[PDB]
């Protein structure tokens, strides 16, 4: 999603360890400029894609249903 | 005669009376399966083999439908995938959540087909069902809230084992599969429904709860419990055997093997031998090392020679040991190498592979037209032969007949009687069977060494050769076809007879020797009383009940899982094992033992390696390195003319194979004597 | 002192023609004359027709029968039986 | 709560342990049930990941909070079934609450 | 649209195909088996006798400007005569793109280096020679970099096993740190996992 | 430029293994037959190289299974017997083959189950 | 616990234990299994 | 047959390079057992050298010979520009290994090797 | 509860014992052999046999979640009980 949020890239003109240090610090800062928006826009929803052939399912279903249990078994062997 | 198809555009040529599924196989695309097994009949219960047929709307079942010229098939299309999704939703509606407990956890066809072709969850917010569990035997642990009702067990039983006791009882979800009573489904072939039931409903009780597949290192080997040559998969775990499985050989065992060979994997853990055990001053048996044992035996052999040295071999011993013993007693100038088994040898004996074998490949029993049995219960000795006979009598309208007591078989037939005089009666042609034979072509006459093991054996064999000459002059056949057939039980026997031994103990009864080498011979045909009192006997084996307690020295060898030895069935086939495990404690391989013994006694052989010994076999007998290749022969007419010279004649008392109660099927060799499972089998039978 | 005789041949091959002929011709005579002796036939495929005999103390001789006929078979058999 | 164990030898922990640490050897139980005879771990190899308590469908094995079990020898760290059972019978007054809180998230 | 599937676009699968035809008609020699993946990537297989021409072209020609050698790599497939597959993953900025060059090779069939062009390879080639066994000409310094300074063999192949042949330990008898043969304590469990039932009926292979 | 050498290739030296682990190791080139329990045929497609087995004992301390040989668990894949043989004879081992066990074709005239004169007639449904 | 006590269950260690590093009640490893392979128990009489 | 060469064309040029390399090792060893305070004798070192040479004498291919030469040269660089140490260099002599018994009876009494 | 062998070694819950002639029992000297006293077999035998009317019954293992997956058992076999593989509990029909 990095295409969504804003974050300005730093660069240096000389090419010395000082410029590199300053780049690292400016990135430290722009990272917070990112986190602010990540927080204020984090939506609700799921975490693992509901394709149980790839990511394991929740344990309640793993225990009640059957196909989800088979997929659990296969994923984990 | 051919017929055409265009799968996915791809074209195919097949025969009529064919199946969509066999066509898709010819192409490569595997089609799902629940109620199909190429070695069975057909049905349409499961309903997972569905496909789409272009130019026709309705789906079909590729396990029954015969392909019509011009059809374009579609396997991975929309309707097909939807059918499979629905069908598996249905199945898994009720299959309980015993996947972990289920010993068939990582091999479950249903697991795999759900993970791949099925769906990702259940839309079943309802209740399930269960069913009572049955006791069916001390081998086949039955859970029956898992049977998807495929009917594989039912068809397999009603066709192969002729049992006719299993079946379905009810209609609707309440259906069950299993006898209506607490009967026991014990049989020489009970023990393949395990491999056939894709689910963990009919599990094996011994293996159960012990391990899982993926952990295993599946090595490959063969069987020795009988002289058939059942290719086998031996499963290991952290350096130990855990289970045995069949291995597909389209000729010999064809994906089926015997209760004995698959449940005698425990006898390799009880009553074993791990250290050189030598007599003491009192006579007890104390442990000691190879240094002592071989120093002793070689210092004694250096003094003994002539014909006072005698080697006996039993079953379950390898051609390598046999050849090494032969060459050693040769360099020592002795010839009393014999086997615990008898084989009437007068006339020709052991000089032509056309004799003492199955001149006819076991396969040819499918193409034969009439079969005759001479005093044998193959149901107990070499059953898979009996299963080929079963399928033959079932399919190609066969006619079978036998000589011997009235035996409990799977089919019905004509019973001649119980006196081999019947054989000469036939050779004259004064018995309806004479006309039956002279009419029908490609007959076959099999004779089990269980009778030759009698006393008047060579005479009955001579009468049989006479009968054979008669039948051959009656009907029109060539040596390209064969008539006579011999069927042993012990494995090492054929390798010995090909290495040129004395198949008997007549030599021993004639020349009481001093030193007695004996290998794997837990048969007790010999003991201390049949010999002088100052003898010296060396038991080289891997199990002690009979031969060891009567021993001066006891050496351990190895079993059929730990020595890369050859072996030969009753049709000249040459099968080698593969070392699946390493033996216990001090025990070593037999040919190594013997090369060391020779090097000590100053008789050094040129054999430092299994491969050098393979070349030695290539010299001695060539067809023992021809792995998986039979060697036909045609000089049986000469052998029969030779035997005709002899005038010995049979006795009058009847004959019997000494295995009638299935009880006798178990407890043959050390392994089936030892296993604490065979005990349960027997006590359940009785 | 002779102890045992064995023949190795290759069914359905030229080099074995004379040996097969001898066997279908007179082997019967040897085996009826002296039947207290090991005479072992063995026919593989793709081998050199040969004859391995073995004396008392284990030593043994190997001779060839390739591209030969019944007369040479007989005479070699005699020379080795001697 | 009835004293009985939870492991039934489903071997998922063995087949998923990235380090191949675990070693299992199962058997029947004289009462007919299914159970273990050998469930050994090498805490020198265990990377402390979580996969075993993710796979165990019965929540039997649970990597716990105790991080003070440093020792003086490399044989107090090849834990076995009995040491694990003791650790369970010891810490079960805490794991119950921890899981009762955490399970919903998973 | 569906939530659990990326979009299989057209722009890339078309542009990179055009560029593949371009390079193919420019270098009808030193080229074979161009291809574009179903996931927006370009692969170009070439004879080892054209490596430097291809790389110089792709670095210099304006329309490519494949400047930065983001990676060099090897792969081993033993079911063929030329068993090693050498790989270069390259990056260009102006055109914001990546590309993959492949060339087959074999033990006992060395390769031409590129150090004259991409100096990054000066070390990837050392890695390759140390691990696999593939050799490179015109390379100033070529020595074991990763493994020991006495190690012998070629581990990243598929035959040199995981555990290796030798272990180490100190032996006060001599006070050194000696190398002895492998006698493990636990055995490397090898889990049979490959399940039969075919899942991908599109990547099948008939008899 | 090129060479005329008709000698068989051997790189046992560059490989880096000792005499023991190169000579006494009997290699087996086979095809892994199906797990009868299953009915799957995407395993009987390759050609696999394995080694003979070796000592596999039990540790005294706890009971694990150790090994003196590293190769025991070295299973290799191939798509052709000729290529597998080339690799084997190239590395210098002693190869032994297990040829292909292929099923037969069969005629399943289902209707036969419901026949009149034959013996195939089943007593079940 | 005074406001959130645990589940009152048996089979729980009542008397907790400090660390057991080198004490004489420390821990050691072993096998929890029987003997895989039995053997032969020769007789006790000369022939 | 029709193949591509490497650094050479025939066993003879391969062998001239090999001889150069022998000269290098022979003229080097002393510097090693004098820099790294070893114990063995120069003669024993040269024995190991000539043995590691003789144990590749069943060779025919110039490509094989040349690859072995390249690896030897790498190792010689490593040694003279001292990176390998006492351990790295004495790892050859199997100084903590019972000579593998080739006596068939020895193998028998001791283990399972054929 | 634990028992003991001739040599004083605490038998495990699975019959592991070091006979008098085994050298692998030095590690215990000056040390102890860790064992659990609570034997699962007795602790499940003590438990009461559950009773129900609905012939079929669903078992989970205690908590709705946190226990063994839902397994459904039959109880029509009045000869004896019906056990649950995971938890070991046993039900009976009314
Ligand atoms: S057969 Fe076994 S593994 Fe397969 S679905 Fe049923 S319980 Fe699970
Ligand atoms: S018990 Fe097994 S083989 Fe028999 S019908 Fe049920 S699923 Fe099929
Ligand atoms: S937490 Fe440790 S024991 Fe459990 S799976 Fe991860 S590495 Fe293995
Ligand atoms: S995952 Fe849990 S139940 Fe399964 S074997 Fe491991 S500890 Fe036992
Ligand atoms: S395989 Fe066709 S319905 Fe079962
Ligand atoms: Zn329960």
């Amino acid at each position: 999603v990095y295409d969504q949020v804003e974050f300005d890239v730093p660069i240096g003109s000389r090419g010395d360890c000082y410029d590199r240090y300053l780049c690292r610090v400016e990135e430290m800062r722009q990272s917070l400029r990112i986190i602010e928006q990540c927080l204020n826009k984090m939506p609700p929803g799921e975490i693992k894609v509901d394709d149980a052939k790839v990511s394991p399912p929740k344990r309640a279903e793993m225990k009640t249903s059957m196909e989800s249990l088979i997929h659990h078994f296969k994923l984990y062997t | 005669n051919l017929i055409e198809v265009f799968v996915d555009g791809q074209s195919v040529m097949v025969e009529p009376g064919t199946t969509v599924l066999q066509a898709c196989e010819k192409v490569g695309m595997q089609i799902p399966r629940f109620c199909y097994h190429e070695r069975l009949s057909v049905a349409g219960n499961c309903r997972m083999c569905l496909v789409e047929i272009e130019k026709a709307p309705k789906v079909v079942a590729a396990c029954a439908m015969p392909v019509m010229k011009g059809w374009n098939i579609l396997t991975n299309s929309e309707k097909s995938k939807k059918a499979r999704e629905g069908v598996m939703e249905f199945l898994l509606a009720n299959h309980p959540l015993d996947c972990p407990i289920c010993d068939q956890g990582g091999e479950c066809d249903l697991q795999d087909q759900s993970m791949m072709f099925g769906s990702d969850r259940s839309r079943f917010l309802e209740g399930k069902r269960a069913v009572e569990d049955k006791n069916i035997g001390p081998l086949v642990k039955t859970i029956m809230t898992r049977c998807i009702q495929c009917t594989r067990c039912i068809r397999f039983a009603s066709e192969i084992a002729g049992v006719d006791d299993l079946g379905t009882t009810g209609r609707g979800n309440d259906m069950q599969v299993g006898t209506y009573i607490e009967k026991m489904f014990m049989s020489e072939l009970s023990g393949n429904v395990i491999d056939i039931c894709p689910v963990g409903a009919l599990t094996s009780k011994p293996y159960a709860f012990t391990a899982r597949p993926w952990e295993t290192r599946k090595t490959e080997s063969i069987d020795v419990m009988d002289a058939v040559g059942s290719n086998i998969v031996v499963s290991t775990r952290t350096g130990e055997v855990m289970r045995i499985l069949p291995r597909m050989h389209e000729d010999i065992n064809e994906e089926w093997i015997s209760d004995k060979t698959r449940f005698a994997y425990d006898g390799l853990k009880r009553q074993r031998l791990t250290e050189p055990m030598v007599r003491n001053e009192k006579g007890l048996l104390t442990y000691t090392s190879w240094e002592d044992a071989l120093s002793r035996v070689a210092g004694m052999l250096q003094n003994f020679e002539g014909n006072a040295v005698a080697a006996i071999a039993g079953g379950l011993v390898d051609a390598e040991a046999l050849v090494a013993l032969k060459d050693l007693l040769n360099k020592v100038d002795s010839d009393n190498l014999c086997t615990e088994e008898i084989f009437p040898t007068e006339g020709a004996g052991t000089d032509l592979r056309s004799n003492y074998l199955l001149n006819t490949t076991i396969a040819g029993v499918e193409e034969a037209d009439v079969v005759l049995l001479v005093g044998t219960n193959p149901r107990f000795e070499a059953p898979l032969f009996n299963a080929r006979i079963r399928k033959s009598w079932l399919h190609n309208d066969l006619k079978v007949a036998l000589i011997g007591s009235p035996v409990d078989l799977t089919y019905r037939y004509d019973h001649l009687g119980d006196s081999p005089k019947i054989l000469q009666d036939i050779a004259s042609g004064r018995h309806s069977f004479c006309e039956v034979l002279k009419d029908a072509k490609k007959p076959m006459v099999v004779l089990g060494s269980s009778a030759l093991q009698r006393d008047d054996g060579a005479a009955i064999l001579v009468a049989v050769s006479n009968m054979v000459q008669k039948i051959r002059v009656t009907t029109g056949v060539a040596a390209e076809w064969k008539v006579m057939n011999i069927l042993h039980r012990i494995a090492s026997q054929v390798a010995a007879l090909d290495l040129g031994y004395k198949p008997g103990v007549e030599a021993i009864r004639k020349n009481p020797p001093k030193m007695l080498f004996l290998l794997g011979a837990d048969g007790g045909c010999i003991t201390r009383q049949d010999l002088p009192k100052d003898c010296f006997i060396v038991y080289q084996g891997h199990h002690g009940d009979v031969g060891a307690p009567m021993a001066d020295v006891i050496l351990p060898g190895a079993a059929y899982t730990e020595k890369s030895a050859t072996y030969v069935n009753t049709e000249g086939r040459a099968q080698q094992t593969k070392v699946a495990v390493t033996p216990p404690g001090l025990a070593r391989e037999d040919w190594k033992i013997i090369r060391a013994l020779s090097e000590i006694a100053g008789i050094t052989l040129p054999y430092d390696t299994l491969d050098q010994v393979r070349n030695r076999l290539e010299e001695v007998s060539p067809n023992l390195v021809r792995y998986d290749d039979i060697e036909e022969t045609n000089y049986f007419q000469q052998a029969s003319e030779l035997a005709k010279l002899v005038n010995q004649e049979v006795l009058a008392d009847p004959l019997v194979p000494p295995q009638l109660t299935i009880k006798d099927f178990y407890m043959t060799d050390s392994i089936s004597r030892a296993s604490q499972t065979m005990a349960k089998c027997v006590k359940a039978v009785t | 002192g002779l102890r045992e005789i064995r023949v190795h041949l290759c069914q359905r091959s030229p080099g074995s023609q004379g040996v097969r002929d001898f066997i279908v011709q007179r082997y019967v005579e040897l085996k009826k004359a002296h039947p207290n002796l090991p005479i072992l036939i063995r026919e593989c495929s793709e081998v050199q027709p040969k004859l391995w005999a073995r004396y008392a103390f284990g030593q043994e001789k190997t001779v060839s029968l390739n591209n030969l006929s019944a007369d040479e078979v007989t005479r070699a058999m005699q020379n080795v039986l001697s | 709560p009835s004293g009985e164990e939870r492991c039934i030898a489903c071997k998922l922990c063995e087949a998923i342990c990235p380090a191949q640490a675990i070693t299992i050897e199962a058997e029947p139980r004289a009462d007919g049930s299914r159970r273990t005879t050998r469930y050994d771990i090498d805490m020198t190899k265990c990377i402390y990941c979580g996969f075993c308590q993710e796979a165990c469908p019965v929540d039997a094995i649970v990597e716990g909070p105790n991080f003070e079990f440093s020792t003086e020898t490399h044989e107090e760290l090849l834990y076995n079934k009995e040491k694990l059972l003791n650790n369970g019978d010891k810490w079960e007054a805490e794991i119950a609450a921890n899981i009762q809180a955490d399970y919903l998230y998973r | 649209k569906r939530p659990t599937v990326r979009p299989r676009s057209d722009v890339t699968h078309k542009q990179l195909s055009a560029f593949g035809e371009y390079v193919a008609e420019i270098l009808p020699k030193y080229v074979q088996q161009v291809q574009v993946s179903c996931l927006d990537e370009l692969e170009i297989c070439i004879h080892p006798d054209g490596v430097i021409p291809t790389l110089t072209f792709l670095r210099d020609h304006t329309n490519a400007q494949f400047k930065s050698l983001a990676d060099l790599t090897a792969v081993d497939v033993p079911t063929r005569q030329n068993r090693f597959e050498i790989v270069y993953n390259l990056l260009s900025l102006r055109f914001n793109s990546r590309i993959r060059v492949k060339t087959y090779a074999d033990e006992l069939t060395p390769i031409d280096s590129i150090v004259s062009v991409h100096i990054a390879a000066n070390w990837y080639e050392r890695e390759v020679w140390d691990m696999f066994g593939v050799f490179f000409f015109n390379h100033p310094d070529l020595r074991r970099i990763l493994t020991d300074y006495g190690f012998e063999g070629h581990p990243f192949r598929k035959d040199f096993p995981l555990t290796g042949y030798v272990e180490l330990r100190y032996d006060d008898e001599v006070k050194r740190v000696v190398a002895e043969p492998v006698e493990l304590a636990q055995e490397f469990r090898k889990f049979d996992l490959n399940s039969p039932w075919e899942a991908f009926p599109a990547y099948r292979q008939p008899p | 430029q090129l060479i005329t050498v008709d000698e068989k290739l051997d790189i046992t030296t560059l490989t880096g293994v000792p005499e023991e682990h190169i000579k006494t190791r009997k290699v087996r080139i086979f095809v892994p037959a199906r797990n009868n329990m299953q009915s799957g045929v995407n395993n009987t497609k390759k050609w696999k190289m394995e080694f003979d087995t070796r000592e596999r004992w039990e540790n005294p301390l706890m009971g694990w299974a150790s090994t003196a040989d590293p190769l025991s668990n070295m299973v290799l894949t191939f798509s052709a017997k000729e290529d597998a043989i080339a690799f084997a004879e190239k590395n210098g081992w002693s190869y032994d083959v297990e040829e292909k066990k292929v099923p037969k074709p069969k005629s399943k005239s289902y209707g036969a189950n419901f026949s009149w004169n034959k013996r195939t007639r089943v007593s079940t449904k | 616990p005074t406001t959130n006590p645990p589940t009152a269950r048996k089979f729980i260690w009542t008397n907790h234990k400090f660390n057991v590093s080198a004490t004489p009640e420390q821990y050691v490893p072993y096998s929890t299994t029987r003997k895989k392979i039995h053997e032969w128990v020769p007789p006790s009489t000369p022939y | 047959t029709s193949v591509k060469p490497i650094f050479s064309r025939d066993l003879n040029e391969a062998k001239r390079r090999v001889r150069e390399l022998y000269r290098a090792w022979y003229r080097e060893v002393p510097n090693t057992v004098h820099l790294m305070q070893l114990d063995i004798t120069v003669k024993q070192g040269r024995d190991k050298v000539r043995e590691m040479f003789m144990k590749n004498a069943h060779v025919t291919d110039p490509r094989v010979v040349d690859l072995l030469v390249i690896k030897g040269k790498m190792e010689l660089q490593e040694t003279i520009k001292v990176w390998k140490q006492r351990t790295h260099v004495m790892r050859f002599f199997h100084e903590t290994e019972t000579p593998r018994p080739k006596d068939f009876l020895s193998k028998f009494y001791m283990g399972h090797d054929p | 509860g634990v028992q003991v062998s001739p040599s004083g070694e605490k038998i495990t819950h699975t019959g592991q014992v070091y006979d008098e002639k085994d050298y692998r029992r030095v590690r215990f000297v000056d040390r102890q052999k860790e064992v659990n006293e609570n034997f699962a077999i007795d602790l499940i035998a003590q438990q009461p046999v559950n009773e129900v009317e609905h012939r079929i019954i669903a078992c989970d293992g205690g908590g709705g979640a946190l226990g063994h997956p839902k397994v459904y058992i039959n109880l029509d076999k009045e000869t004896k009980t019906g056990t649950c593989g995971y938890c070991g509990l046993q039900f009976k029909q009314h």
